[PDB]
């Protein structure tokens, strides 16, 4: 508990602590360290500091640190001083998945992507054509081009497209233009549905340069995307950890992450190394103005 | 607005289908069945188990698929409806177009008849629903006095399916907005929103006094509406897929259904788990038609995407076992062609149809050049490759299972090609350069008296039957007849009105 700050590296703390708190990491890279005999015994190492220091703190208190993390990660891109939380979670989870892929436990695969479907209808014949794509987090609008829903927002995501008029879509099994259905939707589900917050913007002509949408959504906490399954299934997933960033631009500012243990029941909100505790009333009553707004959250399989 | 010339490459007589058939009149007093083809013709057959060849006559003028089609007036009226967005007014006896009814805006997908009145009513894709007097349709002559309009209004969606009771005093419309609407046809009042579907409502019937309603639908279920009640009375899941067809006795007492499923069933309304599998057809079911000269009808037509009729006998009154195996009458149907080649000479095309068999085409003379059997298609491409370039300057499209082609100003004259390359053969045997979409204008409109300078082109000729279609793009056709009649006083008229002046700048000034 507790991720030292490195100068502008609120970006990595904010994330990495989300990811301590995911269902399957844990002993997932735990039971790649053990495969291994570096970026899988880089992650283990501060797990380890990490865990060793909560263990110390537990038994006598008196009044770690992510280095370990950041110089291989230099190494292995050489992208850093201060970056988008969401660019490196890509570049930590898609290097995970490209040494499992090269050891033959399919960790990131199982737990943070899923199975996307381009299903296209004709009416006429009702024949369903279906695109497959993967994905591992759901880019998300907050302001439409007051306080939207998240229903709405992944709405607008897995959209349905209605082909009708001067452009109707050409079915080869008909062998004529037809109106037809083109609609968005998920097939294999990950453990964890991480949702990615598009708000930032930008305007024309005076000041400044980007700007920040000061008016998030209204977040729930129970989701169920059986209304944009493939199949409509039971699955329901519960909001465990938000990201948020304070500042006006992508680019550089504060990034504080909010995670909840699943203190049974509450909010644990902690910034680089200021911990901090809150309670479940008080905190999604705390979202709507105001130093942040949101900018990702993960919801896991309850 | 802007306007295309395009023409079929066919025979002149097509006696079979060329494609699906979406929908079926069956004429008591002379034993005749219409047929509407998805390849945009109406045939005429007969029902006669003596004659071995039941054609009697193909009704041409339509341009597209045509969805619906109603015999009014004990046989003397047909009305028809098709996705060129068109309503056709046809002599049934004779057999040709009266009258075009062009208040469409889209694909009109189904029409509906009150008897009693010699009412009919026609609905799309546009959201539009149409209410003509049939004895006001057929007096148009000289001054017709035009028809005043009626139109309903409510439907949100696209509109697939239409109804009326034998009376003409309910109307109930069926679309993609999984509600059916219903209104009064005598005084256009919106009367009842019938909601209960969960998919598109393709097929719709009324009970003779518009009491009762079925309904049919893409959900796999028919749903029983009472309309003194506003609401459902009962829901049949009898299919496994969408539910497209359905007939009902005149009893109302058995509905036949029919649909993506491929199965037909015969199901007690009273008493829903006695039900009947009448057969498995080979396609998709999309329209049945009833035969009733007796009380139990003895058989029901059945229209699928095939190109053949099949009539199944019911000889014979929940089930594996299907009642019938083969079809009591069959009427022959014909290939479609479902892919198209054009070669790098931009000139031949190689086709494959359903049999799989694959043909050589001459698109500049518009006419069959060999046929090749069921060679493979992709290896009989790359065997009559030349490594030549010639401009694109013509569109083929199979939306009618036969071959039309369609010329733009856009590229029409974009190929020029020497007498010698193209296969020709000159008086001066000078062997100068010519515009293939020039020369092919000049001999489809070679009967036009206003393109005589002393006539044609000089170098071959299209079949005289060759239908010439000028439409604008993206819907509306102008103007269709045949090569040979452009001579006529009503055709000479018509293609003064009609034919764009990118084309009067080649056929009639004869500048190039
Ligand atoms: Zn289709």
């Amino acid at each position: 508990v507790g991720l030292n700050n490195l100068g502008n590296t609120c970006y990595l703390n904010s994330i990495l602590q989300v990811l301590y708190f995911c269902p399957g990491f844990k002993s997932g890279v735990k039971h790649l360290f053990n495969i291994i005999s570096e970026l899988i015994c880089s992650l283990q190492s501060l797990i380890i500091s990490v865990e060793q220091l909560q263990a110390s703190f537990l038994l006598n208190p008196e009044k770690t640190q992510p280095r370990r993390l950041l110089n291989t990660l230099r190494e292995l891109n050489p992208m850093y001083l201060q970056h988008d939380a969401q660019e490196v979670l890509q570049c930590i989870l898609g290097n995970i998945q490209e040494t499992c892929q090269l050891l033959k436990f399919e960790l990131v695969e199982k737990l943070f992507q899923g199975q996307l479907v381009l299903r296209t209808r004709c009416l006429e014949c009702e024949s369903l054509t279906e695109r497959r794509e993967d994905f591992q987090d759901i880019s998300v609008p907050v302001q439409e081009d007051e306080m939207k829903t998240l229903r709405w927002a992944i709405s607008q995501f897995a959209s349905v497209e209605r082909i009708v008029g001067e452009d109707k879509y050409f079915c080869e099994n008909c062998h004529h233009y037809t109106e037809a259905e083109r609609s968005l939707l998920f097939d294999k589900m990950p453990e964890v549905i991480t949702i990615h917050l598009k708000c930032f913007a930008a305007s024309g002509l005076e000041f400044g340069g980007l700007s920040k949408i000061n008016t998030p959504l209204l977040t729930p906490l129970k989701l169920s995307l059986e209304e944009w399954s493939t199949k409509p299934t039971n699955d329901s997933y519960g909001l465990f950890a938000v990201v948020m960033h304070s500042g006006i631009t992508i680019s550089s500012g504060h990034y504080t992450a909010s995670v909840k243990v699943t203190y049974e029941g509450k909010w644990l909100l902690f910034d680089d190394s200021e911990v901090k505790v809150t309670e479940e009333k008080d905190f999604l009553n705390s979202l709507s103005p105001p130093t942040s707004t949101p900018y990702l959250l993960f919801y896991k399989k309850l | 607005r802007k306007v295309q010339v395009s023409y079929v490459i066919r025979d002149e007589v097509e006696k079979y289908n060329r494609n699906g058939v979406n929908a079926l009149q069956l004429d008591p007093a002379l034993n005749r069945l219409f047929t509407a083809g998805r390849d945009s013709i109406i045939r005429i057959w007969s029902v006669n188990q003596h004659k071995q060849d039941p054609y009697i006559a193909s009704m041409e003028h339509h341009t597209d698929w045509v969805n619906d089609i109603v015999l009014c007036c004990n046989g003397k009226t047909l009305i028809s409806a098709s996705s060129d967005t068109t309503v056709k007014v046809w002599n049934a006896h004779k057999g040709f177009c009266m009258s075009t009814l062009r208040t469409h805006k889209d694909y009109v997908k189904a029409l509906a008849y009150a008897k009693d009145k010699e009412l009919v009513a026609s609905a799309g894709l546009d959201r539009q629903i149409f209410l003509w007097d049939v004895n006001t349709l057929t007096a148009l002559t000289a001054s017709n006095n035009t028809v005043t309009t009626s139109s309903l209004s409510g439907n949100k969606d696209s509109i697939y399916s239409l109804a009326m009771n034998q009376l003409g005093t309910i109307i109930v419309s069926g679309s993609t907005e999984k509600v059916l609407r219903v209104w009064d046809p005598r005084t256009c009042a919106k009367l009842m929103k019938l909601k209960g579907h969960t998919d598109n409502v393709k097929a719709l019937l009324l009970n003779r006094d518009g009491t009762q309603c079925l309904s049919g639908s893409s959900d796999g279920t028919i749903r029983l509406w009472s309309l003194g009640q506003q609401r459902c009375i009962a829901t049949y899941r009898v299919h496994d897929e969408g539910v497209w067809a359905l007939q009902v006795n005149d009893a109302f007492t058995h509905v036949y259904s029919g649909g993506r499923d491929r199965k037909i069933y015969c199901t007690d309304l009273r008493n829903p788990d006695i039900r009947v599998l009448i057969c498995e057809e080979k396609a998709p079911v999309l329209k049945m038609e009833l035969d009733r000269s007796a009380d139990p009808p003895p058989a029901i037509w059945v229209a699928t995407t095939k190109s053949t009729v099949n009539k199944w006998t019911l000889k014979g009154i929940n089930p594996i076992t299907p009642l019938c195996t083969q079809p009591d009458q069959v009427i022959k149907g014909g290939a479609s062609i479902i892919q198209c080649h054009i070669l790098n000479d931009k000139r031949h095309i190689l086709t494959k149809d359903t049999n799989n068999n694959v043909a050589y085409w001459d698109v500049l003379k518009a006419c069959k050049v060999e046929d090749l059997g069921k060679v493979d298609f992709e290896d009989e491409i790359k065997k009559r490759f030349k490594m030549v370039y010639v401009p694109n300057w013509f569109s083929v499209d199979l939306k009618t299972g036969m071959l039309t082609i369609t010329l733009d100003e856009s590229d029409c004259f974009a190929a020029w090609v020497s007498a010698k390359d193209a296969g020709f053969s000159s008086p001066d045997g000078s062997d100068p350069k010519l515009n293939l979409g020039g020369l092919l204008l000049q001999a489809l409109l070679e009967y036009w008296p206003r393109t005589h300078v002393n006539k044609g082109n000089g170098y071959f000729q299209v079949p005289p039957h060759t239908p010439v279609i000028f439409g604008e793009a993206g819907g509306r056709t102008l103007f269709r007849l045949l090569c040979r009649d452009s001579g006529g006083e009503t055709e000479s008229m018509l293609l003064n009105e009609t034919v764009p002046q990118w084309v009067i700048d080649i056929t009639v000034d004869k500048n190039m």
